[PDB]
């Protein structure tokens, strides 16, 4: 199988972010197994390029020990 | 099946188009033979100049009819108007050491104490110690034992191996009669190459699968089998035929366990039963969560030594799974709840057949090495927008 290296480009970045709603990666992270629209996110990107904190260990547990299973 | 090969196939073409938007590094290296172990060593050289810095794995071999090798391999990892980032991995993943090792190599560990010595898991129930320094780094070939048959006569060893990290030469390991040793090579005699174990833990009624230290007591490890227990031990008791806490962790064979670097009193279990345990040592008679959405056997769990709430998952099936404990209880869209729950963070599609073991990298955040039965070995990061939102 071809081996392969990937450094994805700032651009990429960016436009991931840009086209957060076209893209949805809470959605696209737990499907590696469907085709991304590659061709809308750059499009929309090309078009709109004219322009997180966490709760602590401590909290999670107070959440978990309180919503019991 | 053939059929089942070309669904896989066409599932990782998917995947590897897909992996700009996914990811932000992906590297990978189609090793000679599998390799059914990998972890970081904790070293990293920044050599001047460069946009890069050298880490290194230790990773073995597995192969049955050719000379096997506790291996170290270097890796090039980037330094912090176009779509992609696609290039070549030439020269980019190395390797710097090889050294004979007489079985296949199910599990290498570090001493976190002195990083040159690795301790090696056999199939026999013998565990081996190399300093890599004190080898050449390219060995001579080797005289292979051709046994006409081999009639194995010792139930399953399980692959866990661990050092004490904060009792130098202190080791645990997993014995083939569902006992636990643990050896002391701290002051072993200048003659005497072999030791034997200052201590035999039974309790277990079944193959222990894993043993792991507590990262800051001492005297506590933890130990999981296939009797479905998880058991909390203390070096400290006089009785060794019975641990200090015993859960039934699962309801089926249990296979692995790892605490929380960040956390005295958290730690996960993994089990054939297709799911990640959440246990708080304060409380063991209530397990605090289940994580469920692999489908299969869950075999390694590791907590990122990054983030306090983040933890991945891999085993039987191909897929590993990031869990972040942050997003429990979080209200999700019906569709997104058909994905699985909030705290599945992201699913590592790379690999086509099953993942053996992974190690986080401990100097660059988010940064995974994943080593599969299919010979690959991957160097992976997730999108940032995925792990900052």
């Amino acid at each position: 199988r071809q081996a392969f290296y990937l450094h994805t480009t700032k651009l990429t970045r960016i436009a991931r972010r840009l086209c957060r709603e076209i893209l949805r990666p809470w959605h696209a992270a737990r499907h590696p197994y469907l085709p991304i629209n590659s061709a809308a996110i750059k499009a929309e990107c090309t078009a709109r390029l004219p322009e997180a904190v966490r709760k602590p260990l401590e909290a999670v547990l107070r959440y978990l020990e309180t919503h019991p299973r | 099946d053939a059929v089942e090969e070309r669904v896989i196939n066409e599932e990782y073409k998917i995947w590897k188009k897909n992996t700009p938007f996914l990811y932000d590094l992906v590297m990978t290296h189609a090793l000679e033979w599998p390799s059914l172990t990998a972890q970081w060593l904790p070293d990293v050289t920044r050599p001047e100049g460069k946009d890069f810095s050298i880490h290194r794995l230790v990773l073995g071999t597995h192969t049955s009819d050719e000379q096997n090798h506790l291996v170290i391999a270097s890796v090039q990892l980037p330094n912090d108007g176009e779509f992609g980032g696609f290039g070549s991995v030439s020269g980019k993943i190395e390797i710097e050491i090889k050294i004979n090792h007489e079985g296949e190599v199910n599990r290498a560990r570090y001493m976190p104490q002195n990083p040159c010595i690795i301790a090696t898991k056999t199939p026999s129930s013998d565990v081996l110690v190399f300093d890599y320094t004190k080898h050449p780094s390219k060995p001579d070939p080797s005289g292979e034992c051709n046994p006409d048959l081999r009639l194995r006569g010792h139930q399953k060893e399980g692959y866990g191996l661990s050092w004490n990290p904060n009792l130098s030469g202190h080791l645990l390991s997993a014995s083939d009669d569902h006992t636990i040793c643990l050896w002391d090579i701290s002051a072993v005699p200048k003659e005497g190459k072999v030791v034997d174990a200052k201590t035999i833990f039974t309790g277990h009624t079944a193959v222990v699968e894993d043993v792991s230290w507590h990262l800051l007591h001492e005297s506590l490890f933890g130990s999981v089998a296939d009797d479905q227990k998880l058991m909390i031990w203390d070096t400290r008791s006089n009785n060794t035929s019975k641990p200090s806490h015993s859960v039934d962790a699962h309801t089926a064979e249990v296979n692995c366990l790892s605490f929380n670097p960040y956390s005295e009193f958290i730690l996960a279990t993994g089990s054939a039963d297709k799911t990640v345990a959440l246990w708080d040592l304060r409380n063991l008679k209530l397990k605090l969560h289940s994580f469920e959405s692999h489908k299969d056997e869950i075999f390694q769990v590791q907590w990122s030594p990054h983030n306090e709430t983040i933890l991945a998952s891999s085993g039987t099936d191909r897929r590993l799974n990031v869990w972040d404990l942050s997003k429990i209880g979080e209200e999700q869209s019906p569709e997104d709840a058909e994905d699985g729950p909030p705290e599945l963070l992201f699913i590592h599609g790379g690999h086509t057949a099953k993942i053996s073991d992974f190690s986080w990298n401990p100097n660059e955040p988010w940064v995974i090495c994943s080593v599969s039965e299919d010979n690959i070995m991957q160097v992976w990061q997730m999108a940032e927008n995925i792990y900052n939102d």
